[PDB]
């Protein structure tokens, strides 16, 4: 009886932990895809470079 | 649920020849173990939350097949192709049993017949 269990079980959580694995993987390739499509974002885009003098100007005053 | 002759260990010590009684050690452990081993191991296992599982796959009516499947499948329960024990019993019968109290009650006899003489 315990035997029947454990293998059906085991066959049954098999399914959840492939299951498991994909999601997980593919969103790893998911947010790291956003890395390569950032890094062409500033690296390309000379309109990503004026957006660089922005956001960092507005360090200095707070601070102070 | 079993039926389990109820047993005195003391007696079974007391029964057993010197050079067997070997034999009667390994028959108690395994006793014993054996006893230990139920008291831990459930009659049935857990369920199985079927649900659940339905709930979280992707072959389609794969639990459904299962779950199917997994009652109305019979286990089967093992043969008792093992009292022969039964027999080695009887046998012994032949022999403890009959010879032995046939020849003690004879014994037993013409010693209380030799009292009778004596009493007089």
């Amino acid at each position: 009886l315990h035997r029947v269990y454990r293998e059906v079980k085991n066959r049954l959580d098999y399914h959840i932990s492939v299951q498991n694995m994909m999601r997980q993987k593919e969103q790893e390739h998911m947010i790291n895809w956003v890395e390569k499509r950032v890094v062409q974002s500033i690296s390309a885009q000379q309109e990503k470079e004026t957006i660089a003098k922005c956001i960092a100007d507005l360090k200095l005053l707070s601070k102070k | 649920k079993l039926a389990l002759k109820t047993i005195d260990w003391v007696a079974f010590g007391e029964i057993i020849p010197r050079n067997q009684k070997a034999v009667a050690n390994s028959l108690k452990s395994w006793n014993e173990t054996l006893t230990s081993r139920l008291a831990t191991l459930p009659e049935k296992p857990p369920a199985i939350d079927w649900a659940y599982y339905k709930a979280n796959v992707a072959k389609a009516g794969l639990v459904d097949d299962f779950e199917k499947k997994f009652n109305a499948l019979k286990v089967p329960i093992p043969e008792d192709k093992y009292t022969a024990q039964v027999d080695a019993e009887e046998k012994e019968d032949v022999k403890s049993c009959a010879e032995f109290l046939t020849q003690s009650k004879t014994r037993i006899q013409e010693y209380e017949k030799e009292l009778e003489k004596m009493r007089n």
